[PDB]
């Protein structure tokens, strides 16, 4: 799954 | 580009919008750069104008510029792919997967390989991790909802967000105070145009 | 629209022209209607950008808005089926002669006919009518030259062919004459911005 | 081919079709060219079969064998077009309309012209002389009422539409009258295959 | 069937044969599954003929019938799928995907995942495991080399390889006896036709 | 119309 | 031919 | 890979 995440 | 000539495109920016130039107001944005105006760009992205919602964006970012921008246009593609599957256009989903989707497989070769199966797959929400795409109108709404969060904290939109306070038709008062200037100048003082200055014999 | 406000297009059309925000220009002019640029639609036509072509028409006649305006819609649409053709794509031509010719078909149905025929040829040049189509780009610059005849004598387009004649950066040149007026205000005199007025305490 | 040999092949079509080989016997139908299968072809036409339709005519008729033959395949070719114009495949009618209706132009161009207009319409029963086109059912049926009548009177299927009155497994009666000539040669007679003659030592 | 109708079957084919009555004879391989033509497939696999290999194949074995048959579908439907693929036409390969290569999935999910994702590449020899694909022409000739072993090791065809040894138009010196036994019958004896027996008054 | 027709 | 033409 | 193989 191409996935930075972010907060 | 001095910072006069970028507050000078903001207000023409609002000029443009005042005067309800819809697409040229978002082409200025666009090209200038130095705006990027969310609510057109939910606008366009619930509608699926997904040429409209790249070419808006190149203004401002490049899909290899950051991870934000990346994640950006892959989950734009991969939804644009995902409804080709849900019409069941197999041949454009393939086109969309070479074309569009290809560039992130270096950067994620299973996630491409797992996209990529889908084609074969009667309706894709039998990929249990596919299974979450309710109908097209909700996957946008949930994915907006990314995307917005992933442009608000992508730097390269860090000052391009909010459009700057401005009293209405600004641009119009600067012009008439250049009226005004210019007929302060005359002696003895009695418009004939923009164009060129005025004057009182 | 106020023949100021007009005037204010002119000048942002010049401003945005220096700028180099080419797409913006042309929004602005198609959306404005004041100036249709004849280079920029000559480039267009050359190109065969006939989608960006008709776009960028649609913002200064409509196919019935007279005579002129059908010969020079149909004169592009009959290029665009000639080519279609030409590539032996006749899927797209049929495409192309069903919904963007049938227009005209009500106010000549023999030549409707006549066209339509052209599908079940080899070679299109075979009738002797079609067979003054050399290559598609001598027939687009034959045709140009015709569509520029037509647009020229188009009434429609009569004050928006010729640029109005102003030296460089009149916009600026006006914005800075703004600053001064404001400038000349103050008392005593010792700018931040142009979103608000300067002042010197 | 002798008069032997051609009865032959009738025994053998009966043999066939009392096994169940279908598709043998039309093919054997079909290359020998004795004898056309009319509830066969009717069985094809109402199931818009074409592709099978024109290849079992084949071996009786080619298009411009005599006006009959001409008619038989521009009425099938004809309903083949006007069914895709009726499904709204407007590329396959094209298709259909240079591939297999053009060859029929020169024996009647205005005809071809007419036809090839209906491609432009939103429904082709616009055209008052295409308004009896009913539904594909009926418009089927109607048409290989016309097809039969053209067979018919077709001289080149003038012996060819009538099977030969036969007790049923002529072929197996013959070849078990084979076995008992065989036998009869036999001294002292006391039947392992039909490959070799049978012997008692 | 009767083993006298079986070998009056073989004796048809041969008839057939001579007479060069080709698809009829193929035909009735196929219906009859008494005799599978090696050469003839052979034939028909060098031409890419790939739905009439299958055609005549469904005459005596299905996909799942047991693995040597299953490897024979599989083989034949992996190079219709990477002809494609080498013509560009990625729409057509992943038909040939979802509707011949799927069925394969089950009994081998990570081979129908590999094969998959041959789709992505801009030619699918990248892939080291498909980088042995010559051309059309030596690949369709290694295969056939495979099919060749399949079918010959495969149970289903284990006695319809080789067809039986016959003199010449057997079927024809069967009929010619029969003659004999009716010309044998009369009293007192002095050939109309085979279809009723003959008779000396 | 191509038309041979027939009695 | 769908013509207007001009001077 | 889906394989049989013989001899
Ligand atoms: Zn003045
Ligand atoms: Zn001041
Ligand atoms: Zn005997
Ligand atoms: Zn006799």
């Amino acid at each position: 799954d191409n996935l930075i995440y972010l907060d | 580009m001095s910072s006069l000539s970028r507050e000078l495109v903001f207000l023409i920016l609002q000029f443009l919008d005042e005067e309800k130039f819809k697409e040229t107001v978002h082409k200025l944005e666009q090209e200038s750069g130095f705006f990027f105006n969310m609510k057109y760009f939910e606008e366009k992205v619930h509608a699926g104008e997904w040429d409209e919602v790249e070419k808006y964006l190149s203004g401002f970012t490049k899909v290899d510029d950051n991870r934000y921008s990346m994640k950006i246009f892959f989950e734009i593609r991969k939804q644009k792919y995902l409804e080709a599957l849900d019409r069941h256009d197999r041949a454009k989903a393939v086109d969309i997967l070479v074309k569009d989707l290809k560039v992130f497989s270096t950067f994620n070769e299973e996630a491409y390989k797992e996209i990529t199966q889908l084609l074969t797959l009667e309706n894709f929400r039998e990929n249990e991790q596919a299974s979450k795409y309710g109908d097209t109108k909700s996957a946008r709404s949930i994915m907006l909802i990314e995307l917005k969060k992933l442009i608000e904290a992508n730097p390269l939109f860090r000052e391009k967000l909010v459009f700057p306070t401005l009293k209405a038709s600004r641009l119009r008062t600067l012009i008439n105070q250049s009226l005004n200037w210019q007929h302060q100048l005359c002696k003895n003082p009695r418009i004939k145009t923009l164009f060129t200055d005025h004057t009182c014999t």
